[PDB]
């Protein structure tokens, strides 16, 4: 019931919330949005919205590396995805794309505690000061 | 120098003993070279056979890190003090605590026994040191004075009975019966962590991160300045042979000629098999009664024993 | 300058072996 | 060659790091079990 | 005078760890002359300790190496204290000696 | 798939791992399991010597 | 200005001081002793003591357990809380 | 917090209160040099000369190493007109064997009045406290500035005598050469240049080169024989 | 005299530069540095006690 499609409003508000609160507090960020939970917010951050994620075409090297690795460790996408530097869902889609296109008074009264200054080789007798 | 002075033989590492789970902070040696004791962050006090290096006995009872340990000469006691706040007297006749000296407001960093009177002297983070009557568990005197934590305290029979230093970098000499300061030395720039009294000369030495100073007695005239090895240095200890050892937080240990400040040897020692390079350096170290063995307490949770090399020259 | 300390602003308050190739191609 | 995570050495042998001349012994447990006295009384 | 106790022990150990590092290093590290990063170095301490609790390798891009070897030292110490305490408590619960509501949940979290 | 939560049930002797999955994948996997065991039993995959067996 | 308050802890206990006796190891003995000789001879004794002390016609696999002699992992002490062998054993035991 | 409080009472001209505040602050942290400067300053602003005098004395007594206190103390006395007082202070200060700059300030102090003899006396102590070639040179130069050329020559003789063959180099010997050059003793200069050079280390190399250059210049002030010898 | 001001003449207080400056040697030993003696210690100890 809570599940559904992601909205530009929810997604931008997710950007701002993640910016303000920080990465480790999910319940606080899920509190602001409606119809979405904390798990969904976190996985939605790390899966897609995260700026460190690389959204662009795959170069030739990334295709060589992806194909080789996928033939090395079949069906393991969460192991391969960090090695090529792409999202697991993304490299999946691209792979099926490659096979697809490959064929109180202490203050104010009396001076709290008083230290009269000590007296030294000079005359302080005379000195007094003006009012305000 | 006087003339390329006092040739002493180098020391070598002889034995390494594991078997603490925490940092070993303190080593003491029993009056008869029978057993030497260690205090640890493990919260135990362990007693080790000097000869074989086997563990004899583990005591438990401190709540926190044991910082300081003394074995009385004239009575069969340990005294120990800890980060807990508690200074305890163990009767080694039963291996249990018989008295506890209560009253410091924070961790007690250090303690020592008057050699003839039967009074115990302790240092604490709370900036005081106390003179405790061993027999009645009573604060004879409280030595107010320093502005930071008192670190190392030594006790002597003659004049300035109590020699103490603190993290505020100044040494005060305390006149026991008055419980007041006779002398303030302010010649270290950084915290004084260790002091040591020379067995015969009537002089004393103090160590700071920056350098190590000797002093005349009483009243601490300046004498010498040993410069060389710069670390936060936790230990100064001296043989009747005039061998002064400086430990350090970076692991390093240097041996010195008490007379001249000739630093004959530098020992940098390997950290333990596991461990990490950073957990190096010796918290403290001591000399058996024969002056033939140097024992060190290290952050790599070991005890190392050094033996003077017989082929040497 | 050396003792400039990076502010500790709080956040609270990978390689692979080639043997996998030999194995996988073997199977 | 291959080492299972069952073994996989980290850190050199205890002995090797210090060198041969020193003796390195790991005391665990202890001996002279406690009812024994360090400092035994006169009789 | 107050006596260390079970209620106060964890607080006590961390109190005197903050003091241990503070006295040692600010009497050890210095020449800032004004105030040297005491609040800050301690915040690096708590940061590192959290990171080791989360098993996240903690590397600050700039930093003095004595400060770093410092933090790694004391942090490893507190780790040894915490871990040993965990082992011991699991032994007590295993034997069924201690009945406490808190130490069970805590000890669980630790393991 | 998405991340699985983990927690330890405490038997006071040995802890027991406990895993938490999102409901969708739990229904999917569940049907997968009933099916796999059903086909398996029909085809006589497992020989008799494996005995956390339904019969007894 | 000394208060008439008291406490349980404070009361007399162990008012006598146990002086060390002659066989316990009074300072008199200690002063006279040649420790170095004693320490050497004890050491030697210890050393001496130590010295004294010391079909299936069908299978996938030829013997795995050939030269596998335990290894000194429990002889190594490691100053690292998570890689100590004690910690491994603890971790092995209490998690499933 | 201490300081702001003191300042506020000072502004209301309740300076007896202010004094107590400063003293209380000192009890907390007597090493803090801003605190002491604010305290002394406050007294001076209110024309309380003798209070200020006391305070200055305390500051230098307890924190002798702080040069700021000494510089201000002497300045105050000079402003008050008490030259004798200032001299006394400087003599105390010099007992701490301070820093080149402090000695310069003492000398300059003397030189704001004629007092050349006093200045020279100070230099005599200074060049032994900090026996640096440069200081010796400076002392000689001082004499040159005031035309005591006889004494300047003697100073150079003393410097070279003192330093000896063991250690001396470029700078001092060059300076001496320049002095005699200016005295129009060209032959003597060559004697000095040659004899003293041969008597000591020569080649270090850079120093030697510099010396050579100087010599050449002096000469200038058939004859390009070493041009060929250096090249060959 | 500033510094002493609070205290009695008897009680010492270091202030001059000379105090700070080092004094050398004193030989292997001299009567100058020694532990009062047995007998002084006994007197002090007893009075203290
Ligand atoms: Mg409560």
């Amino acid at each position: 019931i809570k599940g559904g499609v992601w909205r530009n409003t929810e997604d931008e508000i997710l950007k701002a919330a993640v910016m303000k609160y920080g990465k480790n507090q999910w319940s606080r960020i899920a509190s602001l949005l409606h119809r979405k939970s904390a798990k969904q917010c976190k996985a939605r951050w790390y899966e897609w919205l995260d700026p460190s994620i690389k959204k662009t075409e795959w170069s030739r090297e990334e295709e060589e590396k992806l194909l080789h690795l996928a033939k090395l460790m079949p069906t393991q996408w969460r192991t391969i995805a960090p090695i090529i530097g792409r999202t697991a869902a993304q490299c999946l889609e691209h792979y099926e794309f490659l096979l697809d296109k490959a064929a109180g008074v202490d203050y104010n009264a009396e001076i709290p505690f008083e230290k009269k200054p000590a007296l030294g080789f000079y005359d302080t007798s005379e000195e007094n000061y003006q009012a305000l | 120098t006087m003339p390329k002075p006092q040739w002493h033989p180098p020391w070598k590492l002889y034995r390494v003993i594991s078997g603490h789970l925490g940092w070993v902070r303190c080593i003491a040696v029993e009056p008869g070279n029978q057993w030497f004791v260690t205090g640890s962050a493990d919260r135990t006090i362990k007693i080790w056979d000097l000869a074989s290096g086997k563990l004899k006995l583990s005591l438990t009872g401190h709540i926190s890190t044991v910082r300081g340990v003394i074995v009385s000469t004239r009575s069969p006691y340990l005294f120990s003090c800890g980060e807990d706040k508690q200074v305890k007297c163990w009767d080694l006749e039963y291996n249990k605590v018989i008295r506890h000296y209560h009253g410091h407001l924070s961790a007690v960093y250090g303690l020592d026994l008057h050699p003839t009177i039967d009074v115990l002297v302790t240092c604490s983070r709370d900036s005081t040191a106390r003179i405790w009557d061993v027999r009645t568990k009573a604060s004879v005197h409280t030595l107010s004075g320093h502005t930071n934590a008192v670190a190392t305290v030594r006790c002597q029979a003659a004049e300035p009975q109590i020699i103490t230093g603190s993290h505020d970098t100044t040494i005060r000499l305390w006149d026991l019966v008055a419980g007041k300061t006779r002398v303030t030395l302010t010649n270290h720039k950084k915290s004084v962590r260790a002091v040591v009294l020379h067995p015969r000369h009537y002089t004393f030495a103090s160590g700071s991160p920056d350098n190590i100073k000797q002093w005349k007695f009483p009243d601490g005239s300046f004498i010498q300045n040993l410069s060389g090895h710069n670390a936060i240095i936790n230990t100064l200890t001296v043989n009747s042979d005039g061998v002064l050892v400086s430990g350090a937080d970076n692991g390093t240990m240097h041996l010195w000629d008490w007379r001249t400040g000739y630093n004959f040897q530098r020992v940098h020692a390997a950290v333990q098999p596991g461990s990490l390079d950073s957990e190096s350096g010796i918290f403290a170290c001591a000399f058996d009664q024969s002056e033939s063995r140097l024992l060190t307490a290290e952050a790599d949770k070991t005890i190392k024993v050094y033996r003077e090399d017989d082929t040497a020259t | 300058q050396e003792w400039k300390i990076p502010p500790c602003i709080s956040n609270w308050k990978v390689h692979i072996n080639e043997n996998f190739a030999k194995l996988a191609e073997a199977l | 060659e291959v080492v299972l995570h069952e073994d996989k050495k980290y850190y050199p042998t205890a002995e090797e790091v210090y060198g041969p001349e020193v003796e390195t012994i790991v005391q665990e447990e202890d001996t002279q079990p406690l009812t024994e006295p360090i400092i035994k009384p006169v009789k | 005078a107050k006596t260390v106790t079970k209620q106060r022990v964890e607080s006590h150990f961390d109190l005197e760890l903050r003091a241990a590092v503070m006295h040692d290093i600010l009497d050890m590290m210095p020449e800032g002359i004004k105030q040297n990063k005491a609040r800050t170095i301690l915040q690096h301490l708590s940061e590192a300790w959290r990171c080791w609790k989360a098993n996240i390798p903690w590397k600050v891009p700039g930093l003095p190496t004595p400060i770093e070897n410092m933090i790694l030292r004391y942090v490893k110490a507190k780790a040894d204290w915490w871990t040993n305490t965990a082992h011991y408590n699991r032994e007590r619960i295993r034997r069924g000696a201690t009945v406490d509501k808190t130490v069970c949940k805590k000890n669980l979290g630790r393991l | 798939f998405k991340e699985v939560g983990i927690e330890f049930m405490d038997l006071y002797s040995h802890l027991v791992p406990v895993y938490d999955v999102e409901p969708l994948e739990k229904i999917t996997d569940a049907y997968l399991d009933q099916y796999l065991w059903y086909e398996a039993d029909k085809r006589r995959l497992f020989p008799p010597w494996i005995k956390p067996a339904d019969t007894e | 200005q000394l208060s008439k308050q008291y406490s349980s802890r404070d009361l007399p206990s162990h008012t006598k001081i146990k002086y060390r006796q002659t066989t316990q190891d009074a300072p008199e003995e200690v002063r006279n002793r040649d420790f170095r000789r004693e320490l050497e001879e004890r050491e030697r004794a210890a050393a001496r003591e130590k010295n004294r002390d010391r079909w299936d016609d069908d299978v996938v696999f030829k013997n795995c357990a050939k030269g596998v002699d335990d290894q000194k992992k429990d002889k190594r002490f490691v100053n690292d809380t998570l890689r100590s062998e004690f910690h491994k054993k603890f971790m092995e035991k209490y998690i499933k | 917090n201490w300081i702001k409080y003191a300042q506020w009472e000072e502004s209301l001209k309740e300076i007896q209160r202010a004094r107590s505040i400063y003293e209380r602050a000192l009890d907390v942290d007597y090493r803090n040099i801003t605190l002491w400067l604010k305290y002394a300053e406050m007294e001076m602003k209110n024309r309380q000369v003798n209070h200020a005098r006391n305070i200055w004395d305390r500051a230098i007594t307890t924190l002798p190493r702080v040069n700021q206190f000494w510089y201000k103390y002497t300045y105050m006395e000079e402003m008050l007109g008490n030259v004798a007082g200032a001299r006394q202070v400087f003599e105390r200060w010099m007992e701490w064997q301070p820093e080149e700059q402090a000695w310069h300030s003492y000398i300059n102090f003397e030189l704001r009045y004629k007092e050349v003899d006093r200045a020279r006396t100070i230099y005599e102590r200074f060049v032994l406290v900090h026996p640096d070639v440069k200081n010796w040179i400076k002392y000689a130069r001082f004499e040159e500035k005031h035309a005591y050329f006889a004494h300047a020559r003697k100073v150079y003789e003393r410097a070279v005598e003192f330093f000896g063959d063991e250690h001396m180099d470029e700078h001092l010997y060059v300076a001496f050469a320049k002095f005699e050059e200016n005295q129009k003793e060209f032959e003597r200069v060559r004697v000095i240049y040659k004899y003293a050079l041969d008597r000591i280390s020569k080649q270090e190399l850079f120093k030697n080169y510099t010396i050579f250059e100087k010599k050449f210049g002096d000469r200038r002030g058939k004859r390009r024989f070493q041009y060929e010898e250096e090249v060959k | 005299a500033i510094a002493r001001q609070g205290q009695s003449k008897d009680k010492v207080i270091y202030s001059k530069y000379t105090d700070l400056v080092p004094k050398e040697v004193m030989n292997a030993d001299d009567p100058d540095l020694q532990r009062p003696d047995e007998e002084a210690i006994k007197e002090i100890t007893e009075k203290t006690r």
